[PDB]
Order: structure tokens, then C-alpha cells, then sequence
């Protein structure tokens, strides 16, 4: 038996996903119509052998994440569990707090996975490749460009035993093409590098990158797994419309009863959409290309919707573009607007693509990104809102552009 | 009289000028600002001036001990080792001013006028007090010291060097009458005679002003510079028509040395000044431009509002225009645009400067 | 008896021009270290024969609210209510939604204040303006720069009998440079308009003052103005209550010349006018530089440089740290020899009586730059420069920040 670590962050890791994270917390936003942790709970209750799976974060238990905790349990016939550390202790000091948690029951291997990736989560495989060689850390790595390689954590190899002999988290300088994806499989005994990690402390925090992957490296501890399926890191609010993208176009093979289809009496669908059973969408309303609509949402005739998500209780009314945008909870968009954003992708594998800096601006200039809208925004009529973030419960009465409403 | 000037030392507001001849002997129309200063006090009536130098005495001292003989008047100077300021040399010269029990001019080196000294010191014993400062209105006070002057009689109510507040709207011009008593007063220690002597002197009412009549500007940087000439060429126009060298060709005041030359098909714009020695070839177009001691500007170029140093070689076709300053002996190459081009001494130009930058 | 009403806004209508804080309402906010509407209360408690002190506003009732209204009310030994409005109903319509408890024990007259404003308050000169003319509406109002005079309401009186003859609320072009100092006082009959404006609708209840009652009636030798030559600034943006606090520390001089720091050469280097609160921990080598104030359990290290910033209570700034315009909020921690800077908003100084204009936050699609904001809890680590930026609240930064809206 084997069994799950998801490590989910706390409120200040939300920080930078903000105008959203302000009503639920960022593991819980909806990403193509299920919240962010529940892809790796479907990818692990998928796997033979799973008999717990333990989320670690420093979130308080508030009514959302309880909620969705009893929720994952009826609905994938496994014991999730929250285990809530006393402080922000860092990647691998949540690991090591809790190894007696972990540990209980003895698993064979555990995985360990960051709350904040999209991947198709390859755990099969990584349990063949551990069960072949029998090393305490596998890592899952991606291949990047060159160029974008630079904001990931590069991993060089050796490709032949697949050993870590480099690890940098985030290099000033060209160092390897593979990135992290930050998926692990810990055996038991990597518990005692971290033992060791912590001992060195006391002359709790402990960064799982930059004390024990990259100490390691090159020491026979460390091993790399490559993938070329999807993968993405979720950092920004407007980072969740890329990993819905990404999880629509993988719907095609895991659950192609999610993405809705053309039914000429309905609405016109174009790409990869997932509605909700709950929305009502008018037939002459067209839902382009990566759309998924949350429940509880009226989307009203002629409606163009593409590239968006539009989150629970929203309403958009008659004849509105919404383009490259995130509608918030109870957004309500009048007849004739323009909710309008630009495209902006991490992609590791783009060659044009941003950082992903914390860094909204230029110089003075709010850069091209996708428009959000925080919960309770109402957008009035014939107003177009474009490249903006608005925080929740604006109600507003002019055209922005380029624009934080705060 | 005896007369205090202040000559600064560095010269960093108009640097590429003064990166090779001192801001007192850079000419302004066609003869150093320092010129223009002991000229009128040798007209004032001054028996002998003192001029308070601390950066670049080898060439100034030997330019002041070549006039003293040719304006017939004892041009006396202060050595500092280390800069003093601008209250600094009142004490170092606390002898070689207090020897006579009569007032003296302290001008600042920088400031070009139409000087009133005969107004400004009979304007002076009226009232007889410590210090009696000339005063001019300008449209953007927040950049120097303001005055508060009362009606017909001028007492200075107050005084600040940065208003900040907007409390009034006339300025210092840069010329006082100090009193010997006022010597004594402030230490070797250097600081500004703005922000503690004249201050304190308000609190009194034994500071006065005086309204100027006009044309008043301190070129400190290029662009007062230029606006300066295009002042002093203005004051030319009105009272002395015939320096100015009016022709054919030649367009609105211009100021020509009789050493210079200039060429056939082209224009030399309005507020011109060509300095000793230059050599301007055919087909140009200087506008609002300075061009200094020997300097070459070859054919076809369009030159507007611009410095041009000393042995320059501004090449053909070449556009300058928005204050590009030239520092002495730059030679421009062919075909090349500056807007802005600060060029730094000795430097040869081989690329366009699309917009205003420093060059070195 | 006089009575007053403090017109202070809501949630929504505050539309923070670029944020003061995010969490604390609006008339709260600290200028010159007390809040900003406990200077209008000085001002009308001080005023004899003035028995209540209202507040309309559509907030509700937070913990804030009360117990400022509870330490009001101790303070100043008069009663402090708060009537909250059903909805925003504008800056008539509260008035004219409570006359009953406005006009309740009969006043002789009712001031009404703006929340936003920063002024001398000269309320017994209206009052004495007002008891020799008995008119329906007195306004207070104050000399404004031509460009300026644009973006308040202005003013064509007649300079004979003082009398409005002509009100428009925000013009395009020029029509005076009288401008209104959102300063009233208003008969017991001045209410009786307001009924006219209703049902002018009612034939719910949002009236705007200055635009229903006072654009409409002038002419008709209904308004009067009083015209005034104290301190006078509008609180909107940031810079605006920086600039606020610069003018209520001068007015401190000679209103509380015990509120000021003096120099204690034990103690901290006082340069210009500081506010510091008494329970704040100042280590003496801080030097704390004009309009400074220092809320109530502010730690301040050795080295601190503090000059023109509000630094709200329970912040800690570190040692050697540089603070310059800007509004460090309530339990922000400033690490080692960090400095956060702003650019200040100063009105333009070559030309007579420019009051001040408020940033808007964005000009032309680029950001402004003005003072830097830090929200509420915001962790500034060592060593960092945050230039122009605002920080929004409980958030731990890791760099330097240049010109951003950190979310
Ligand atoms: N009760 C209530 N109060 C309100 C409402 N809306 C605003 N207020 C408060 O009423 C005052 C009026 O502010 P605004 O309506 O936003 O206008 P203004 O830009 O401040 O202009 C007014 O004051 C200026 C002086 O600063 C004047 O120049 C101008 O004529 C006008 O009187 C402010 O204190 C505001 O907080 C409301 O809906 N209900
Ligand atoms: N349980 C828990 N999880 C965390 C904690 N910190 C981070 N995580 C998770 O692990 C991931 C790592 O995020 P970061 O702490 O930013 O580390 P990083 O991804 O290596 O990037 P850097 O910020 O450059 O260090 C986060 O996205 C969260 O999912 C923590 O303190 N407790
Ligand atoms: N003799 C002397 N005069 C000085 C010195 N420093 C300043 N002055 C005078 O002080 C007065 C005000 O100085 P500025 O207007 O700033 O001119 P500056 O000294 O050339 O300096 P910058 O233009 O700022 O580089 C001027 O008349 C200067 O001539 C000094 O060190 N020695």
C-alpha cells in the first residue's frame, strides 16, 4: 500500500493569486469545473494501493475546505485527511513534522505533490520506475526551453542511470532543459535526509528544493522520471485559465462525458466546454474554445464566450463577449459588454512566454494579461473592461482599460 | 569700490563646457562671462575687484593678470585650497574687504544683466543699512531665492531660498551691496549666504532690494545659456544696432566675431552668436545657436539651439537640434542626428543619438 | 441649541482616488494621528450651545465605528450617534431620511460637514455670519486656483450681500474661483427644499445636495456664502490626507501645542511638526523628519529616517530603515535598512493658492506615480527597496518592488 501527501499552501501562498483567493481559497478554485486538488485526488484514488491521502497545509479548516474534505471521502472511497501544521514550515518541514502521520500503517512509497501544478499526473508510471530501482526521491521532470527553463527548477541528469547530479532552483544562468514538475515519490528512507536537514537547523522550516534536492544531487539519493505530458504551474489567478485549457484538452481520454457537445437545439459549441447541469445556457449563445461555466450560472442569447471560466452564481446577459477572462462568483455582466483579456500562458515550452513575476507592471504600464473579476462585480451595460483586474464587489459604471479597479 | 565675485568651481550645471575651460572664462557672446562682469565694474567706477576662485586658477589667474593691465584695474584674487562656497570667502576676504569702511558689490559669477551699479549703490546709501540686494520677477519662483518687498521703500520682510509655498514672486538677481559690518559676522566655516546671513538679516530690515529694470538670467545651465543669448542679442537689438552683423543672407540678430567666417547659400538664424576664429563652410542653417573659439562646421548641416566648443568638427549633413551640447574638440562624422547629445571633450561621434543623452 | 451632522460615506462611495487603507472605513483614518472625523468633532464640541453630533452613513456598524463613537462620546461629554442609511441616498436624501432626528429638540441650527475635508472649521464665524442673516443655507467657501476650480463646486456670489447667484457642481469651463468648502449651515427651515426635491422624484430618495438644492435655488436668495481664508484641503487620495496631516500639524501649533514632539535631546531628532503617540517605542537615534505621525504602539528602531509619512499603530520599522511618503498600515513590519518611499503630491508652488490636486491612481493607462501604500500586516523583508507601490494588506514581499500594485 502507498498513500498521498498533496502539499497545499496556507493564505500567504494564495498572495499571489489574489483577486480570486479573496472568497475561496486557491486548492479549492474551480479549474475546468472541479476545485485545484481535485485532479490529484482523482490521479491518486486512480492508483492500485492508495489508502490514505493527506493534505498538509496551514490553511485554518474553515466551512469550504471541510466541506470539500467530506466531499473527496464519499466521492473517492478513501480516507482524506487534513493535517493543519502549527506554522509555515516550509516544502520538506511539513513532510518531516508529520512523518509519524505519514508513516503510519507503513507504506511501501508515498507521493508528494504540489497543490499548485497541472499535470496528467503520471503515477503509474513513476511506480513502475520506483519499483524497478528502489531510491528514495523521485522527481518527476519536464523538458523546457531553453529560455524558459530559467524560472523553473532545473535538474541535470545523467541519462543513463537517470541519477540527479545538479539541482538549481531557479538559475541566473543556462544550467539544464528539464524543470521539476514538483511530483515525488519519497520512500521511507528519505525521511532521514530530512532528519538531518532539520538537526543542521538547530545550530522546523525546511525548503525540500534548495536543502535537500539540491544537496543531494549527485549523491546516489536523487533520481529523475521524464514526461512530456501536460504540466503547468498555477501562481497567478490568470495561470488557472492555461491549467483549464489544459485539463479540457485532457477530458478527451479521462472524462469525456465532462465536455459538452454541439446537439443542434442547444447552445453552439465550439472546442473543449465544460457546463455545469446546473447553468442555463441559451441556445443562440456560442461558447467558444476552452470554456468551462460554473454552476448556478445564466448565460443569456448571443453571449460569445471563449477561453473563460465563469465561475458559480455569475450572470451574463444579452449579447456579451467575454474573451480571455475569469468571471467571479456573482459577477453579473450587462447586455452589450465587453469583458475582453489577453492571452498569457506559462507554457515552459513557448519561447515567448512571461516569467510569471509577482510584477504586474512594466513601468507604470499594467502588462497584457488575462481580465479578472473578483466575486460580485457588476459590469453595467455596453462598458467594455479590458486587460483589467477588478477587485470583488465593485459595481461599476465606466469603460477601463489597462486598469487594477481596486 | 571693491567687488567680491564669487566664481564657483566644477561647473556642473553646463558640464561639457566646463570639463575644459572654467565657467568664468567660457565665452558668452563672444567674450567670458566674467568679462562682461569686470567690464561694467570698470565702467561702475570700481578701484580694484577681488574674484574668490577655487577650482582651475592656472588658467583663470593668467586670463586675470593678462586684463589687469588692459582694464586698468587691480583684478585682486582669492585662493581657496578646498571649495568655501558661497559664505565661505566673505570670511576668508574679512581683511582685504574691511581695510576701508565702504560698501562692496558681491556678484555672482553666472548671472548676465544689464547692470544698474550706479542705481543700485545710490539706491544703497538711502537707506544705508547692512546689505541692499538687487531683485528681478520671473514666472517660476520655486527655483530661486524669493524676496517679500514692501511698497516704494523695499524692505526684505522675508527671505527663503526655495519658497515652496508660493509665498511671493520676486527673486534674487544675483548682485548685492554688503555693508563691512556684515563681514565679521559669519565664520570661516563654509555654508550658504542665503540660507543663514541674509535670513537673519531680514529679521532685522537692514536688508533691502532693489527692482531691476530687465534682462535678467543666470546661465547656469545650457538651456539658460541659450535663452540668455537670445536675451543679451535682444538687448543688442534695442541699444547698440550695429554689432550685430545684419546682411543678405542672415537672419534676425546674429552676433559675429570679425574673425569668423561664414559661407554662400546659407542662413544663419535668429539669436546667433559665432564665436572668435570660426570657420562656417556653405549651406548651413544655424538657428538659436552658440558656436565657440575656432570651431568648423562643415557643409550642408541644419544647427538648432545648440553649443558647439571649442575646435569642434561638426561633419556634413549632420543634424543637431533640442541643446545638444558639444564639449571642446568633438568631431561629428557624416551624416549623424543628435537630439540632446551631451558629448563629452575629446570624443569622435560615429553613431545617430536619437534622443537627449550623455555621450562618452 | 445647534446641533451637527457629519456626512460621512459609505463602502462603496469612498472610491479611494489611490487608497489611504483597506480595511479600516474611510472616516477613521488617522490624520495627524486622531482620526479624520475627531477633528470635526473637536471643532463642533468646542462651538457653545451644541447638545448632539450626528453621522449619516450607509457603513454598518463595525466594531471601529462603535467604539470610536463610545470614545467620542467620552471624550468630548457630548452624545455621538450614528444613523445609517438604508441605502446610499446621497447627500441630501440623509439628511431629508433623518429630519425628525435632526430636528428633535428644536435646534436653532445644524452644521453639516463633509467627512473628507481637512479645515479651520470656523463655525463660530458661520454662526455669527449666519445669526445676523437667518438665511436657509450658508456656505462656506474658499478661493480656488482658474485651473483648479474645475474639479469642486464653484461659486458666482454677488460681493454686496454675499449671496449665491449661480452654482454648478463640477464644471468643464471656468465660471468663478469661489469654490465650495463642504461646510453648511442650515436653518430648521432648510430642510424644507429638501421635501421639494423628493417629491419632485415622487411624482428611493436620493438628493443630491449640491446639485438639486444648491444649483437649482441660487439666484433665488436662498444661499449665502461665508468666504473663508484658513486651511482648507479635501481628503480623497493618499496625498491629499499626507497633505492633510501637513496642514493639521501646523494648525497643532496653536490649537495643541501639546500634541507636537519636541526635541528631548535624550529622545528621538524632531525635525518640523511630529505627532507621536505616547505609547509608541521611539529609540533615540531615530530622527523623525516634518509631518511625521506615529500611531499608538508603533516601534521605531535605531537609525529610522522618517519624513512626511503616516505610520499607523502597531507597526514596527526595523532599524536603519528609511520611510518617505508614505503610509505604513496598522501592524506592518519594515525590516533592516529597507526603505519605502513615495513621490510626494505637492501643489504647484509658482502659482498663488493651489490647493491640491488627488491622483486618480492612472492617468492615461500607466500607473501614477504618488505615495507608497503598505496594507495592513504587510512584511517588508531586510534589505528592499518598495518605490511608488501599493502593498495590498497581509502580504510578506521577498524583494524590491518599483511602480507596481502588489495584489
Ligand atoms: N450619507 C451619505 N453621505 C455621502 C454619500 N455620498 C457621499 N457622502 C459623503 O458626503 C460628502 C460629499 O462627498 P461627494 O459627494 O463624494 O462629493 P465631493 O467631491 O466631496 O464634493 C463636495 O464637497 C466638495 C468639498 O470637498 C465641494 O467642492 C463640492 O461642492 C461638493 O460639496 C463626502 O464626505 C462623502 O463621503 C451618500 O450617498 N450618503
Ligand atoms: N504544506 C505546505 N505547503 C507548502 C508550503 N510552502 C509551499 N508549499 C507548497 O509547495 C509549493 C512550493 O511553493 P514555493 O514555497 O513558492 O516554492 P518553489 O515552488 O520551489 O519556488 P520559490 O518561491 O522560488 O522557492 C507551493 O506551491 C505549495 O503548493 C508550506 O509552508 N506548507
Ligand atoms: N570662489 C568660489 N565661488 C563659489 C564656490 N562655490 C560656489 N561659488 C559661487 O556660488 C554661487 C552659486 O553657485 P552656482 O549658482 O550653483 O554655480 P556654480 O558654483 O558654478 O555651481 P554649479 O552650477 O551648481 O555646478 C555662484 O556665484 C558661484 O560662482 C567656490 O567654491 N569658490
Amino acid at each position: 500500500m502507498l498513500k498521498a501527501v498533496i502539499l497545499i499552501g496556507g493564505p500567504q501562498k494564495g498572495t499571489r493569486f489574489r483577486p480570486l483567493s479573496f472568497e475561496v481559497p486557491k486548492p479549492l478554485f474551480p479549474v475546468a469545473g472541479v476545485p485545484m486538488i481535485q485532479h490529484h485526488i482523482e490521479a491518486c484514488a486512480q492508483v492500485p494501493g492508495m489508502q490514505e491521502i493527506l493534505l498538509i497545509g496551514f490553511y485554518q479548516p474553515d466551512e469550504p475546505l471541510t466541506q470539500f474534505l467530506e466531499a473527496a471521502q464519499q466521492e473517492f472511497n478513501l480516507p482524506v485527511r487534513y493535517l493543519q501544521e502549527f506554522a509555515p514550515l516550509g516544502t520538506g518541514g511539513g513532510l518531516y513534522h508529520f512523518r509519524d502521520q505519514i508513516l503510519a500503517g507503513s507504506p511501501e512509497a508515498f507521493f508528494v505533490l504540489n497543490a499548485d501544478v497541472c499535470s496528467d499526473f503520471p503515477l503509474s508510471a513513476m511506480l513502475e520506475a520506483h519499483r524497478r530501482q528502489r531510491h528514495p526521491f523521485l522527481l518527476l521532470g519536464t523538458t523546457a526551453n531553453r529560455t524558459q527553463s530559467l524560472n523553473y527548477g532545473c535538474i541535470v541528469e545523467n541519462p543513463q542511470t537517470h541519477e540527479v547530479l545538479h539541482y538549481v532552483e531557479k538559475p541566473s544562468t543556462f544550467i539544464s532543459d528539464i524543470i521539476n514538475c514538483g511530483i515525488y515519490l519519497f520512500s521511507p528512507e528519505a525521511l532521514k535526509p530530512l532528519r538531518d536537514v532539520f538537526q543542521r537547523n538547530q545550530q522546523g522550516t525546511i525548503r525540500l528544493e534548495q536543502d535537500v534536492f539540491s544537496a543531494l544531487a549527485g549523491q546516489g539519493q536523487i533520481y529523475v522520471h521524464l514526461t512530456d505530458g501536460i504540466w503547468s504551474q498555477i501562481k497567478s489567478a490568470g495561470s488557472a485559465l492555461y491549467a483549464s485549457r489544459l485539463y479540457l484538452s485532457r477530458y478527451q481520454d479521462t472524462h469525456p462525458e465532462r465536455l459538452a457537445k454541439h446537439t443542434p437545439g442547444g447552445p453552439w459549441i465550439r472546442g473543449n466546454v465544460y457546463i455545469h447541469p446546473t447553468a442555463k445556457v441559451a441556445p443562440s449563445a456560442v461558447l467558444g474554445p476552452n470554456v468551462s461555466i460554473g454552476k448556478g450560472v445564466t448565460v443569456g442569447e448571443g453571449v460569445r464566450l471563449r477561453e473563460s471560466i465563469v465561475l458559480h452564481g455569475a450572470t451574463l446577459q444579452e449579447h456579451t463577449c467575454v474573451l480571455h477572462s475569469i468571471v467571479g462568483w456573482g459577477s453579473t455582466v450587462g447586455r452589450w459588454a465587453r469583458v475582453e483579456g489577453t492571452p498569457s500562458d506559462p507554457n515552459p515550452n513557448d519561447p515567448r512566454a512571461r516569467m510569471d513575476s509577482e510584477s504586474l507592471f512594466k513601468d507604470g504600464k499594467l502588462l497584457p494579461a488575462i481580465t479578472i473579476l473578483g466575486c460580485r462585480v457588476r459590469i453595467p451595460a455596453e462598458v467594455l473592461i479590458l486587460n483589467s483586474i477588478v477587485l470583488p464587489h465593485k459595481e461599476l459604471s465606466r469603460s477601463f482599460t489597462n486598469q487594477i479597479i481596486l | 569700490m571693491k567687488a567680491l565675485i564669487l566664481v564657483g568651481g566644477y561647473g556642473t550645471r553646463l558640464r561639457p563646457l566646463t570639463l575644459s575651460t572654467p565657467k568664468p572664462l567660457v565665452d558668452f557672446c563672444n567674450k567670458p562671462i566674467l568679462l562682461h562682469q569686470v567690464e561694467a565694474l570698470a565702467a561702475a567706477g570700481v578701484d580694484h575687484v577681488i574674484l574668490a576662485v577655487s577650482y582651475m586658477s592656472q588658467v583663470l589667474e593668467k586670463e586675470m593678470k593678462a586684463q589687469e593691465q588692459r582694464l586698468g584695474i587691480r583684478i585682486s584674487m582669492s585662493h581657496e585650497e578646498e571649495p568655501l562656497g558661497t559664505a565661505g570667502p566673505l570670511a576668508l576676504a574679512r581683511d582685504l574687504l574691511s581695510e576701508t569702511a565702504d560698501p562692496f558689490f558681491v556678484l555672482n559669477s553666472d548671472v548676465i544683466c544689464d547692470f544698474p551699479f550706479q542705481a543700485m549703490v545710490q539706491f544703497h546709501r538711502h537707506h544705508g543699512q547692512e546689505g541692499s540686494i538687487l531683485v528681478t520677477k520671473v514666472e517660476e519662483p520655486s527655483k530661486y531665492g524669493v524676496v517679500v518687498c514692501e511698497a516704494d521703500t523695499g524692505r526684505i520682510h522675508r527671505f527663503v531660498e526655495k519658497p515652496q509655498v508660493f509665498v511671493s514672486n520676486k527673486i534674487n538677481a544675483g548682485m548685492y551691496i554688503l555693508s563691512p559690518a556684515v563681514l565679521q559676522r559669519i565664520q570661516l566655516q563654509p555654508t550658504s549666504i542665503e540660507k543663514e546671513v541674509f535670513p537673519i538679516m531680514a529679521k532685522e530690515g537692514q536688508l533691502y532690494a532693489m527692482e531691476l529694470q530687465g534682462f535678467w538670467m543666470d546661465i547656469g545651465q545650457p538651456k539658460d545659456f541659450l535663452t540668455g543669448m537670445c536675451l543679451f542679442l535682444q538687448s543688442l537689438r534695442q541699444k547698440q544696432p550695429e554689432r550685430l552683423c545684419s546682411g543678405p543672407g542672415i537672419v534676425g540678430n546674429v552676433l559675429v566675431d570679425p574673425s569668423a567666417r561664414i559661407g554662400q547659400n546659407c542662413s544663419i538664424g535668429p539669436n546667433v552668436s559665432l564665436g572668435p576664429g570660426v570657420v562656417v563652410e556653405d549651406g548651413v542653417c544655424i538657428r538659436r545657436c552658440t558656436v565657440l573659439r575656432d570651431a568648423r562646421i562643415r557643409s550642408h548641416s541644419w544647427l538648432e539651439s545648440c553649443i558647439v566648443g571649442w575646435r569642434c568638427r561638426v561633419g556634413q549633413w549632420v543634424r543637431m537640434e533640442n541643446v545638444t551640447v558639444l564639449g571642446e574638440d568633438v568631431i561629428v562624422n557624416d551624416e549623424l542626428y543628435l537630439n540632446g547629445a551631451s558629448v563629452l571633450p575629446h570624443k569622435s561621434i560615429g553613431e545617430s543619438v536619437p534622443e537627449p543623452r550623455i555621450i562618452m
